[PDB]
Order: C-alpha cells, then sequence, then structure tokens
C-alpha cells in the first residue's frame, strides 16, 4: 500500500503522585523506529529500529526538545478536560493522539489525518480537508473553538504537506531493505489428533512482513471460513509477524483439504496440504 | 519527525 | 471505557528442543494503560523486555513482553497478566501448536 509516518501520543494522569506519564512512539508504516517515554531517567527521543540510528545527535536534541515541550503542556491538558467533564481530580485518565501523512505516487502528501480520544472514546479529529475540525461532544468544542482562536490547523496542515511526507521518504531510504521489499511467510502444515472423528490441521505463515495476509482452507476448492479456527496476527519480535489458520477434519480426509496463503513477499500465491 | 505545536485543549 | 486484555503465548520460532528461541506474551485490546505483564518458567518470574506501548485504531492499548529461552520437553512456561479489568490474575500457559 501507500506509506505513512505515523505518531502516538499517549498521556495518562496520575492524581496520586501529583505528576502525569507521556508516551511518544514514532511508525513508518507498522514499524516502529522511535520512542519517548518522560518517566525514564533524564528522558530523551530514542532509536528503536537499526535505521534510525544513524541519525546525528541534531536530529535527537530536536525530537527530545518537542517531545518534552509537548509533555509539558500535556500535563495541564489532563486537568483541562478533567474540568470540562466536571470530574473528580482523583482517578487517573487518559488522553490519545494520532497523526500522520500518507505518501502519493507524486511524492506528495496523499491524505494527513490528526484524531485524538479521551478515555478511550473518541474527542475531536482534524477533517480531510485539513483546514477544520470535526468535534464528537461539548467538551471537544471548547477545545476546537480553541484550535479554530489561534489556527491550529494550518500548522498542521503546513507540516503534513512538508516536513512530515520528507522526512517520511528519507525514512524510507534509510530503512529500504526492511521497509520496502515485502518478506513472504514461512509456510508449514502441522496435525493435532482430537477424539475419534476429530483431526486439526494447522496452517502456519511465519516471519512475514508487512502484516497483511490471506489464509483460508478450502475443501475441494471449496471454502470451509465458516469453521475455520483463525487466530488475530501477532508479532514475530523482530517486525515481521506469524498468523495461523485451523480447521477440524476426519482422520481420513487430510488430503482433501488445502491451505491457501496469499502475501505480497509471496510470487504466486501458495496452496499447501498436510504430507 | 515530530510536529512542533503546543497548543493546549 | 474499560477493556481487558487478550493474551496470545507462542515461541518466535517453531519450538525445537535444545535450540534457542523467544518466548512471546503478546498482550492486546486492552483499556487504561496500566498493565503487568510476568514470564513464568515453572511458575517463577523471569526477566523479561518488552516493545513499547502502543495502541490500534480502536484506541485500545498492545504490548510484546519477551525474552530468550530454550525450550526441552520438560520445561513449563507460561505469561501472567494483571489488569484492573481482571478479578484475578490471568495466566495463560504456552502450547508449542496452539
Amino acid at each position: 500500500g501507500p506509506h505513512s509516518l505515523s505518531y502516538s501520543y499517549t498521556a495518562v494522569s496520575r492524581p496520586d503522585r501529583g505528576d502525569s506519564r507521556f508516551f511518544i512512539v514514532g511508525y513508518v508504516d507498522d514499524t516502529q523506529f522511535v520512542r519517548f517515554d518522560s518517566d525514564a531517567p533524564n528522558a530523551k527521543m530514542e532509536p528503536r529500529a537499526q535505521w534510525i540510528q544513524q541519525e546525528g545527535q541534531e536530529y535527537w536534541d530536536r525530537e527530545t526538545q518537542i517531545s518534552k515541550e509537548t509533555a509539558q503542556n500535556y500535563r495541564v491538558d489532563l486537568n483541562t478536560l478533567r474540568g470540562y467533564y466536571n470530574q473528580s481530580e482523583a482517578g487517573s485518565r487518559t488522553i490519545q493522539r494520532v497523526y500522520g501523512c500518507y505518501l502519493g505516487p507524486d511524492g506528495l502528501l496523499l491524505r494527513g489525518y490528526r484524531q485524538d480520544a479521551y478515555d478511550g472514546a473518541d474527542y475531536i479529529a482534524l477533517n480531510e480537508d485539513l483546514r477544520s475540525w470535526t468535534a464528537a461532544d461539548m467538551a471537544a468544542q471548547i477545545t476546537k473553538r480553541k484550535w479554530e482562536v489561534v489556527n491550529e490547523a494550518e500548522g498542521e496542515r503546513s507540516y503534513l504537506q512538508g516536513r512530515c511526507v520528507e522526512w517520511l521518504q528519507k525514512y524510507l531510504v534509510m530503512g529500504k531493505d526492511t521497509l520496502q521489499r515485502a518478506e513472504p511467510p514461512k509456510t508449514h502444515v502441522t496435525r493435532h489428533p482430537s477424539s475419534d472423528l476429530g483431526v486439526t490441521l494447522r496452517c502456519w505463515a511465519l516471519g512475514f512482513y508487512p502484516k497483511e495476509i490471506s489464509l483460508s482452507w478450502q475443501r475441494e476448492g471449496q471454502d470451509q471460513s465458516q469453521d475455520m479456527e483463525l487466530v488475530e496476527t501477532r508479532p514475530s519480535g523482530d517486525g515481521t509477524f506469524q498468523k495461523w489458520a485451523a480447521l477440524v477434519v476426519p482422520p481420513g480426509e487430510e488430503q482433501s483439504y488445502t491451505c491457501h496463503v496469499q502475501h505480497e513477499g509471496l510470487q504466486e500465491p501458495l496452496t499447501l496440504r498436510w504430507d | 519527525a515530530l510536529l512542533r505545536t503546543a497548543t493546549y485543549y | 471505557v474499560a477493556r481487558p486484555p487478550k493474551v496470545q503465548v507462542y515461541s518466535r520460532h517453531p519450538a525445537e528442543n535444545g535450540k534457542p528461541n523467544y518466548l512471546n506474551c503478546y498482550v492486546s485490546g486492552f483499556h487504561p494503560p496500566q498493565i503487568e505483564i510476568d514470564l513464568l518458567k515453572n511458575g517463577e518470574k523471569m526477566n523479561a523486555e518488552q516493545s513499547d506501548l502502543s495502541f490500534s485504531k480502536d484506541w485500545s492499548f498492545y504490548l510484546l513482553v519477551h525474552t530468550e529461552f530454550t525450550p526441552n520437553a520438560v520445561d513449563q512456561y507460561s505469561c501472567r497478566v494483571k489488569h484492573v479489568t481482571l478479578d484475578k490474575p490471568k495466566i495463560v500457559k504456552w502450547d508449542r501448536d496452539h
């Protein structure tokens, strides 16, 4: 698909201590590359991917500076939304924010976005036109009008159409051999007996990137997605992914069922069968 | 690279 | 809005007794972010690292907690998770077939 640079902010108040905690994680597509934790000793923005490590201190000082300025603002922001909702000052609450840019085929902004949530619920969002906001309730409308009064959107827009897509291009270059080439799944099938009239076949897909795959079971060209056990795609721990699909067939009919794997790392889609 | 805004809620 | 963690316990590569691997406890779909994760060898905590706290489109949180290990026919592994949404801790044993 089209590539994307994204950042996730998490601000959690800790009315207990007098403070709050602040997280940033940076992603290019589904690959984490930077992180920030306000609770880390002498906290700064840190590399989280081998290919970003080559950045100079001038890069890290800037991101670190921006992280702490943002972390300080959110210290008050938590108190503000609390007051917006007339909530007690005892409970720990959370604000989340995601924003980023998609790269178009012309090397320009395809689409830009920002969305914010409070305590797990949609709060405010930047519109596709990048010149206006949509608020989900009253509290967010107070916030919406403030950002209209100082024209927050125009700073966001100049960022998204410029700096965001530019750095994205660079990151795609820096990490081209992990980001930009597809990694095909390592596939095999296993057999697991249940009872007299039940044998479970499990089709494995391991170490693939990107995250998007298709796993299906067919019975003589006939879909079995109805009684197929399929798991949520899971991280391998190295920037690649795992998934499996299973179904219970009769102890005689192993060869009558085929697993079909489709992933962009694959040249031709696969049909697998137990041996 | 991060966006440099510090606009309160 | 509170959401309970979904737990998945697995190895990075197909478990093969004697050969060094990676025991993973992937915890996701939970809210708020305060969470407690311990990896267990025969019921005892180890020494583990986690990936950074991240969240999905639906705002629910996810992290991977993992350690290096060497599987065998003897050792039992599992993941123990605590969260405000749980009555008691949720232990999920490792099954190398799933």
